[PDB]
């Protein structure tokens, strides 16, 4: 098992688009985590497009068949990390290769 | 949004779920609504049948079971699945009335291997021109699925209990309270059962119990309930004679001590896979004791030991949290 | 023969 | 909030010890992560207190060997026989453990590089 | 598993013929359709080949559309004349209870 | 004629019983479902099979 999702442009305002496909039936057991450079992760999304309880409603998420796609509605100044699509099914546990955001 | 799925061996059938865990709450339960997608060709002799039924196995067929039957109100997800499929797709839906129990499958004996031993859902549907011709399994499709309930919003007064007993000759009872810090538990969250005790007597504490004791009986059984312990834990903790005591224990249920015992109720499992400890059971009326079902309740048990026994038992609620 | 395995299928959000 | 292992030859075996308050070790679960310097984060161990099953990466399997005290609410990473590939950034975890395994709750992280 | 072929750029005024290959038992007396997916909504059924090898159609259009079903090489042919640019979308193949696993499908592209 | 076990029902069409004896019937069902008298409690509707004894 194995999942594949590099350097997005940090033009402030925008709307912006990930795209994490899997290789199996995962069955949409996906979750995206982020963590600022240095410090441990935080979770923004697990399942289908379920926020986190400590983040706005700028952060968004989708799913069609075995295609996921994390998506910034409004590029604010806050966040310029590295984001980490994780599925949760199989116990080889996996992540993405994650990307960060420069301008 | 996705909707569940299975097909059928033959090619010609298939049946569609939008769920597999319908939400049991208190005066209503969430109606079982699909539909079956039937290759026209068989269907030219007879239409569909659609099976939902209730079984409980025990023992090692012995199955006591409830069998509701349609042959083929409209809600949103029917005619969300009936606007994409098209002409075929004949609609069913059942509505299981409260009194029906939850999914709940006991721990099985490393001596024996079956799928399990509880309450299952299932829901079935075939072709057959008569409702006697069974005779091919693989013109059928059997899909499983659960009911399942939450922790209430609205938790109770803090439990507690005590007991003043005069150990043998004693000139005043030892004053033993228990008190935990809520009613609703989580599962795995600690039970901090603060624990004070005075004394008088001539007696003393030489050891303290404390451990949490899962109870559950079978309805359809007579005279069977079942407890056995869990995360039983000694300490060696001694209050002499006019002393004065006071701890917070966290104690916490868990299932890798208690993997090996039998009977150990769990949550309801749909493969061979493995859950967590069983939650309790809600009921909101007056309801008489269904025959189909397995209730599950837990207990935390304080005890002391001296040179004699005491002991209080304290009620609290283990359950998930509503998402 | 032997049983299928449950899958799942899309609907629309509307 | 986590202290880390060194001062050691290479080769050399260290131990872990992670912790963060709060939390039931049994009802959470704890996870081991690494990230290797220029390398993604990728799965290591895991252990759950409550079921008593432990998981390895199969490239780890042999030589690390997790461990968390129940009375203490710390983690170690036992690595017995490392090498100089293991050297990179070690992120316990303490995760929901009913029907869900977001690792949604983290300690420090402190680097195994001598 | 199943297997198609065919797709590709066609353009408006000609035609295209696509077919697939079904393994396993799920193809002799069990009627055999074919699916298309608009981009971002869900599939629509497009024809149909029965066992007794007449056609039924659940489309909406129903217009110069041919279907041969083969009981011995284990295949399924469909074919399209009259294009439209609705039927740019990538279809797929499957049985009438879409009861084989979901796999890869064809492309068609117009104008 | 005779229940062993109880069983209530939701539905207006179904009867509920604790347990009963004698239930009224011409003879075995037409389908799946049985159907129901009883004197005693004075509801007439559909119950299922498994919950009937003989005389």
């Amino acid at each position: 098992i194995q999942m594949t999702q590099s350097s997005l442009s940090a033009s402030v305002g925008d709307r912006v688009t990930i795209t994490c496909r899997a290789s199996q039936s995962v069955s949409s057991a996906v979750a995206w985590y982020q963590q600022k450079p240095g410090k441990a992760p935080k979770l923004l999304i697990y399942s289908a497009s379920s926020l986190y309880s400590g983040v706005p409603s700028r952060f968004s998420g989708s799913r069609s068949g075995t295609d996921f796609t994390l998506t910034i509605s409004s590029l604010q100044p806050e966040d310029f990390a590295t984001y980490y699509c994780q599925q949760y099914k199989y116990v080889p546990v996996t992540f993405g290769q994650g990307t960060k955001v420069e301008i | 949004t996705r909707v569940f799925k299975k097909a059928s061996p033959n090619g010609k059938l298939t049946v569609y779920l939008g769920k597999r865990d319908f939400v049991d709450h208190i005066d209503l339960v969430d109606p079982v609504d699909g539909v079956v997608l039937v290759d026209p060709e068989y269907l030219k002799e007879r239409r569909v049948y659609v099976t939902l039924t209730v079984a409980f196995r025990y023992g090692r067929g012995l199955t006591f079971r409830k069998d509701l039957f349609v042959a083929n109100p409209l809600t949103r997800l029917q005619e969300r699945l009936i606007k994409k499929l098209g002409e075929h797709a004949y609609p069913f839906t059942f509505e299981i009335c409260p009194n029906l129990p939850s999914s709940v499958t006991l721990q099985p004996g490393p001596e024996d291997t079956g799928k399990a031993l509880g309450v299952d859902y299932e829901v079935k549907a075939f072709v057959a021109e008569n409702l006697e011709e069974k005779i091919h399994k693989r013109n059928s499709v059997r899909l499983v699925i659960r009911k399942v309930q939450y922790a209430p919003e609205r938790p109770g007064p803090q439990p507690t209990a005590e007991t003043t007993r005069q150990f043998l000759m004693s000139d005043k009872p030892l004053h033993l309270e228990a008190s935990l810090d809520k009613e609703i538990y989580y599962h795995g969250e600690p039970i901090s059962v603060n624990v004070h005790v005075t004394n008088n007597t001539n007696k003393t504490v030489k050891k303290i119990k404390i451990s949490v004791r899962q109870y559950a009986d079978i309805v359809l059984f007579n005279t069977a309930q079942y407890k056995v312990p869990v995360a039983m834990e000694e300490a060696d903790d001694t209050v002499a004679p006019s002393s004065t005591f006071s701890k917070v224990y966290t104690l916490t249920p868990f299932l890798a001590n208690n993997r090996e015992k039998r009977g150990l109720a769990l949550d309801g499992k749909l493969k061979h896979e493995d859950t967590n400890l069983a939650s309790s059971t809600l009921l909101r009326e007056g309801a008489n004791r269904e025959i189909l079902g397995i209730i599950v309740s837990y207990k935390v048990k304080v005890k002391l030991v001296v040179s004699s026994d005491v002991a209080v038992e304290l009620p609290f609620t283990l359950m998930h949290p509503k998402p | 023969d032997e049983s299928c395995t449950t899958a799942s299928s899309s609907l629309a959000k509307d | 909030v986590e202290s880390g292992g060194g001062l050691v030859q290479p080769g050399g075996s260290l131990r872990l010890s992670c912790a963060a308050s709060g939390f039931n070790v049994y009802s959470s679960s704890i996870h081991w992560v690494r990230q290797a310097p220029g390398k993604g984060l990728e799965w290591v161990a895991s252990i759950s207190s409550y079921y008593g099953y432990t998981y390895y990466a199969d490239s780890v399997k042999g030589r690390f060997t997790i461990s968390a005290d129940t009375s203490k609410n710390t983690a170690y990473l036992q690595m017995n026989s490392l090498r100089a590939e293991d050297t990179a950034v070690y992120y316990c975890a303490r995760s929901r453990q009913f029907w869900y395994s977001g690792l949604d709750y983290w300690g420090q992280g402190t680097l195994v590089t001598v | 598993q199943l297997q198609e072929s065919g797709g590709g750029l066609v353009q408006a005024g000609g035609s295209l013929r696509l077919s697939c290959v079904v393994s396993g038992f799920f193809f002799d007396t069990v009627t055999m359709a074919w699916y298309r997916r608009a981009p971002g909504k869900h599939r629509e059924l497009v024809a149909s080949a029965t066992a007794g090898g007449t056609t039924t159609y659940a489309d909406s259009v129903k217009d110069r559309f041919t279907i041969s079903r083969d009981n011995a090489k284990n295949t399924v042919y469909l074919q399209m004349n009259s294009l439209k640019p609705e039927d740019t979308a990538v279809y797929y193949c499957n049985t009438f209870v879409r009861s084989l696993s979901w796999g890869q499908g064809t492309q068609v592209t117009v104008s | 004629f005779v229940a062993l076990y109880d069983y209530e029902s939701c539905t207006e069409t179904d009867l509920s019983f604790k347990k009963g004896e004698r239930l009224q019937i011409v003879n075995n069902t037409e389908g799946d479902w049985w159907l129901a008298h009883s004197l005693t409690t004075g509801q007439t509707g559909y119950i299922p099979s498994n919950y009937v004894a003989p005389s």
